[PDB]
RNA sequence: CGGAGCCUCGGUUGGCCUCGGAUAGCCGGUCCCCCGCCGGGGUCCGGUGCGGAGAGCCCUUCGUCCCGGGAAACGGGGCGGCCGGAAAGGGGGCCGCCCUCUCGCCCGUCACGCACCGCACGUUCGUGGGGAACCUGGCGCUAAACCAUUCGUAGACGACC
RNA sequence: UGGAAUGCGAGUGCCUAGUGGGCCACUUUUGGUAAGCAGAACUGGCGCUGCGGGAUGAACCGAACGCCGGGUUAAGGCGCC
């Protein structure tokens, strides 16, 4: 899976089709992040296939949607359950990112585990993500922002638009 | 006509790019004070790279071999005859329009020059990172003119000190006439403000 | 593969350049440096070789076998005669190059010196310095040399002193004498310029400018010995006898 | 991680009035005063409360290098406060086995004269940094005593004898001498 | 009384690595610097204004020695406020980093 | 020494982006270059926003750290931001150069010939003081 | 130094005549206060995405003819003395006069100017650089180098003294 | 009711040049410490082939070629060359 943009968060159920053994196989639901839904049924069936004694040929998605966030608009803490490959090994980790959405902590989850470990997508699996209050935080980056009266400058504002002003003759203020 | 380029706090490479690309474009671009160029990077390293340009020599005829040019200006005109093809035509039109300095000449002094935010050394790196300067540099592997060039620019430091004066007093004379005539020249004053001017 | 037996390098490069020198006068590449403690005095001289013989001089040196004792040494004799001076140069201090600024020359400057402006002085009709030598006797020549000197006094950081020999008391056949910049290093830039013309078309003996027992270095074209060969110059070793294209 | 915030302060006593233009800081007082800028560090520096009865260092949004710079400023600011009000008088001794180190002092503690370390006719003509005094106190046989207010100068000047009396090429274990760094006190005791 | 045409400085040729396409012609355009600025350029009419030895005839005036080559402004070209042309005679390529006159006339205002 | 600081509750210039030009209100901070932001008046809706293009001024109206749209307008209307905006000579230099921008041809033509004698007053007025300041002199 | 045509070479299509410097900090003043040969220090006061803003400043050319208002009266323009500039040196400032104006710029009346009838290289820096020759006048000018010969401090020949 | 899907006009007879030194590449694999080494299996290229990219380049990636104009991409890139 590429991670193109950002994530997505489908609810994707899915069963066996009917047989003469059993006639109704039970339903599986997870919670694949994806950016579209041609791989996140895709993905989908990668993690059945490791899970149960199921194939796309042998089974079926019985419902693949879209399920969206309950309140976009407040920032929450999501602990996000890593088991990655290692160029040695395979690992597991707990991470915590504030962020609003699930879908936005999980392309940050990304974002994060490509940047400090070189963790590819193929080889990042996500298997459960969790909005923790505040309290039970135990990532310092993450608890720092635990406060009320929060209060910072913004230190050196290193001035972008720096290509349509090329020859000027001030030299341009920093400190605001 | 000409792009008159400020040097001191301007980044070596950076510098050169936006330089040679102006010039390859037909404009006059003559940049001044280039021992006030910095180069990021701790001073060492740049010290021992261009020790390592210096070892690199012809074996069997060394004034057939590479022209290692040890004052800052011409360090900055091997750095964009690099970034120009100095082999053809245009790059010789480009090297011949190019025109660098040591210190700032009596032909440059007087004139208001260009600064470039965007190689600069407060806008491109760090406050944390070091940087080497290329004055000192180039009198430590061998430019003989920083003690010259640095009394010639206290002197006219000296001397723009004094201009700089006369213009703020020349300021100072066109503030209060405007304070003592802004009432027979409110009809010419509002005006401008409608237009977004003097607001 | 490598030299088996390690050997010292025949020549110096330091010296590689080996032409035919295109100055025949010794050239001052290096006066000393100037400090205004020390009084206003000449730091060069241009005489010429006459002889060689013996001295017999005692020894003073403590913890020698030679300690008074009557050693012979060999000697140069170079003959001096006082030179005359006919001009003086200002020389400003650039971030180029250390440029000359303003040469001012003398009213009365001897034949002698005439003869070094001319490749041929037969089919000349004499005629050097006769539109400059009008600027000592009117009113706004000797304005334009004091507003010459006074530049001098400002922006002159280094003063030379042009000095030609004395060709007619020496006994070589040639009459073109030599000129010859001295840098006078001494006090402030005014006391200098000031010396200078004090001592303008004046002569300038050697007991002004050196002294005895000094050290002093000695500035000169080498005997010339003409085209040779590698083992003649630098002193290679021969190839043997059985060699069959040269040894 | 880069940490939002790390600061310290430094309380000063009343002999003390500090002053800072931009972030060069300066410290006057009953000695001398003692300036030293910070260009180098790049923090916030806040002289809070009348009579500026204590100076705050601020450090924002920086990871764990530059938090290590924070408590460096308020131990320079500290030790120039203490040179100011107390100075730094370093005694230190001259330890030799059979040759007696013979020193002496020229132009008022500007120069020190080192002879007879292990029977060498070299002598050491060692120059401290002006605002450095060395002496030679009273009931003491073997005794240098430097006196000044900066703490890098005093302690440099300390330095620089201490490896001017080296003994080379030999074993120094068993070669115990030289002039070595003994009490780091101040001039006068609060 | 004054001028009636924009400075822009024809840098090159339609061009690749290894390769250049000369009929048609890069085009920068002094004071637009963007996609949404070089918009009002699009089908402007421009020339190479230069002069040569022998004398030419002039409409509406005396022969002499200014030469043109028209054009007409085509589309934009990459992010910076580059511009294309197509001539009916191609540039020569003397005129590398020289000024020619894109117009205004042409008008869609 | 810093003056402006991100607190919750700072009003705020939007520089550059969609709602670019605008005022806007820091209701929490969510990340390092990451807020969340709400404009009950300036037609911002709530959002997360970096701090690139928000450039944080001197006005600091009081809510709380998750209180709602409703009560950043009832705090926007208290603290009456619009007015002293446009009395602020931010405010009055942006719609200055707005002005500027929307300067027409004949517009642009008044300009120019007030400047003209705009400009010859100033310069006889210049020097009037100038003999003035030379006769006190001498 | 002070006129007309005529070849060649090209680009060009208004100038910015200047503080130093910081970036976790700047700019400008009065200076009630204190030192120095107007500068500096503290304090005070206004701005600080810069508006004593290069996201900017100056000039603006279609022209002339009459009258009235705002602006000017201390200004536009027309020959000699005195100063500042050297890192590769500025068509800068001050005193006047024997002569000419309320024309220059900003608002309004009043007409005129090949109105070349829609059609492109138009519009300057441009007395631009270089070479040929004619013009009118004034003030100034009366050369070296090389070959030849000689020397031998030099040298294959050249070169050099 | 031309007895699965999809696609394509097929079958057949003479005469016959050149070739019969090959090489490289994902995967499998023999000998060898290994080799730009020697020898194999499938398939594709070079040989026989230009073009854009890999700075350079018989084999790599893309893509195969009549002569041109407008547009658009692949592989690669977008500080300057
Ligand atoms: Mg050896
Ligand atoms: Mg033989
Ligand atoms: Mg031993
Ligand atoms: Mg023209
Ligand atoms: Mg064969
Ligand atoms: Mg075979
Ligand atoms: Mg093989
Ligand atoms: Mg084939
Ligand atoms: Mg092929
Ligand atoms: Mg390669
Ligand atoms: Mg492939
Ligand atoms: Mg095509
Ligand atoms: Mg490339």
């Amino acid at each position: 899976m590429k991670a193109s943009g950002t994530l997505r968060e489908y609810k994707v159920v899915g069963r066996c089709l009917p047989t003469p053994k059993c006639r109704t196989p039970p339903l599986y639901r997870m919670r694949i992040f994806a950016p579209n839904h041609v791989v996140a049924k895709s993905r989908f069936w990668y993690f059945v296939s490791q899970l149960k004694k199921m194939k796309k040929s042998s089974g079926e998605i019985v419902y693949c949607g879209q399920v969206f966030e309950k309140s976009p608009l407040r920032v929450k803490n999501f602990g996000i359950w890593l088991r990655y490959d290692s160029r040695s090994g395979t690992h597991n980790m707990y991470r915590e990112y504030r962020d609003l959405t699930t879908a936005g902590a999980v392309t940050q989850c990304y974002r994060d585990m490509g940047a400090r470990h070189r963790a590819r997508a193929h080889s990042i699996q996500i298997m459960k993500v969790e909005e923790i209050a505040a309290s039970k935080c135990r990532r310092p980056a993450v608890k720092q922002f635990h406060d009320s009266k929060i209060k910072f400058p913004l230190p050196h504002r290193v001035l972008r638009r720096q290509h349509k002003p090329r020859f000027t003759t001030k030299r341009p203020n920093t400190f605001f | 006509q000409v792009l008159v380029l400020d040097g001191r706090g301007h980044l070596l490479g950076r510098l050169a790019a936006i330089v040679a690309k102006q010039v390859l474009l037909g404009r006059k671009v003559v940049v001044v004070r280039c021992e006030g160029i910095n180069i990021s990077g701790n001073f060492y390293r740049n010290k021992l790279k261009y020790l390592a340009f210096l070892r690199k020599r012809m074996n069997t005829n060394p004034s057939r071999g590479p022209y290692h040019f040890r004052a800052p200006s011409r360090i900055f005109w091997r750095t964009v005859r690099g970034m120009l093809p100095h082999k053809t035509k245009r790059g010789q039109a480009a090297l011949d329009r190019l025109k660098v300095f040591d210190g700032i000449p009596p032909p440059y002094d007087k004139k208001k020059r260009m600064v470039v935010p965007a190689a600069l050394k407060v806008v491109r790196l760090k406050p944390t990172r070091k940087f080497a300067y290329l004055g000192r540099l180039a009198h430590e592997v061998g430019w003989k003119y920083q003690a010259v060039t640095a009394t010639l620019e206290e002197k006219r430091k000296e001397k723009a000190k004094i201009h700089y004066r006369k213009k703020k007093q020349l300021m100072r004379l066109r503030k209060q006439a405007e304070k003592n005539v802004e009432k027979k020249i409110s009809k010419f004053t509002d005006v401008l403000k409608t237009h977004g001017l003097l607001v | 593969s490598h030299r088996k037996f390690s050997a010292p390098r025949h020549g110096s490069l330091g010296f590689l350049p080996r032409k035919r020198s295109s100055r025949h006068r010794g050239k001052v590449k290096s006066f000393p440096k100037d400090d205004p403690s020390k009084p206003v005095h000449l730091t060069a001289f241009l005489g010429y070789k006459a002889g060689m013989t013996h001295i017999v001089r005692e020894v003073d040196r403590p913890g020698s076998k030679v300690n008074k004792k009557e050693v012979v040494e060999a000697v140069t004799i170079v003959e001096t005669p006082p030179m005359v001076v006919v001009g003086i140069v200002g020389y400003v201090e650039t971030p180029r190059g250390l440029r000359t600024f303003k040469t001012v020359f003398a009213e009365h400057i001897s034949d002698e010196c005439k003869r070094r402006f001319y490749k041929n002085w037969h089919k000349s009709k004499k005629k050097a310095f006769t539109k400059y030598c009008k600027k000592w006797q009117d009113d706004a020549g000797k304005r334009q040399l004091d507003k010459d000197f006074s530049s001098m006094k400002k922006y002159c950081q280094v003063i030379r002193v042009l000095a030609h020999t004395q060709m007619r008391l020496l006994p070589l056949r040639q009459k073109k004498a030599h000129l010859m910049e001295i840098q006078v290093n001494g006090g402030t830039v005014a006391e200098k310029l000031d010396w200078a013309r004090e001592r303008l078309e004046q002569q300038v003996p050697v007991s002004q400018v050196f002294g005895q027992d000094e050290m002093i270095d000695v500035i000169g074209v080498t005997k010339g010995k003409g085209y040779k060969g590698v083992t003649s110059r630098w002193h290679t070793k021969k190839l043997p006898r059985k060699t069959h294209r040269g040894l | 991680m880069k940490t939002i915030l790390s600061n310290q302060t430094v309380d000063i006593p009343e002999n003390v009035d500090i002053s800072l233009k931009g972030r060069t800081v300066i410290v006057k007082g009953p000695r001398g005063t003692l300036r030293r800028d910070f260009n180098h560090i790049n923090v916030e520096l806040s002289l809070l409360g009348k009579k500026k009865k204590r100076l705050r260092v601020d450090k924002w949004w920086g990871n764990r290098k530059e938090l290590a710079t924070v408590r460096t400023i308020c131990s320079h600011v500290q030790n120039m406060i203490k040179g100011v009000t107390l100075g730094f008088r370093y005694k230190m001794r001259s330890v030799y086995a059979h040759f007696p180190i013979n020193v002496v002092i020229q132009e008022n503690g500007s120069l020190v004269e080192i002879r007879n370390f292990l029977g060498e006719k070299y002598i050491r003509r060692v120059r401290m940094r002006p605002g450095v005094a060395c002496s030679v106190s009273q009931a003491q046989k073997d005794e240098l005593v430097l006196e000044g207010n900066d703490i890098e100068l005093v302690s440099n000047s300390a330095a620089l004898i201490q490896q001017a009396t080296t003994v080379k090429n030999k074993d120094i274990r068993k070669f115990l001498d030289g002039i070595y760094v003994s009490e780091k006190g101040t001039v006068q005791q609060a | 009384s004054g001028r009636l045409w924009c400075k822009a400085i024809f840098a090159g040729y339609k061009r690749g690595l290894r390769n250049q396409r000369e009929h048609t012609a890069l085009l920068k355009i002094e004071g637009v610097y963007a996609r949404d600025e070089t918009e009002f350029y699009l089908g402007k009419r421009c020339a190479y204004v230069y002069k040569a030895k022998n004398n030419t005839v002039t409409p509406g005036g005396k022969p002499n020695k200014t030469r043109v080559i028209w054009g007409k402004v085509t589309r934009a070209h990459g992010n910076s406020g580059m511009v294309r042309a197509k001539f009916r005679s191609n540039l020569p390529a003397k005129a590398i980093g020289h000024r020619i006159r894109v117009m205004l006339y042409p008008s869609r205002i | 020494v810093f003056r402006r600081f991100v607190e919750v509750g700072r009003v705020a210039y939007v520089s550059f982006g969609p709602h670019a030009g605008k005022l806007v209100a820091i209701v929490d901070v969510i990340d390092q270059n990451r807020a969340l932001v709400d404009g009950p008046c300036t037609r911002v809706r709530r959002q997360a926003m970096p701090f690139k293009c928000m450039q944080l001024t001197d006005f600091i109206l009081k809510f709380p750290h998750s209180a709602r749209q409703k009560y950043v307008r009832k705090a926007w209307e208290k603290a009456d931001i619009n007015t002293k905006w446009a009395a602020t000579r931010w405010a009055k230099k942006i719609e200055a150069r707005e002005r500027k921008a929307k300067m027409t041809d004949f517009d642009r033509y008044k300009v120019m010939k007030a400047k003209k004698m705009r400009n010859r007053i100033i310069k006889n007025e210049v020097k009037k003081l100038q003999r003035a300041a030379l006769l006190k002199a001498s």
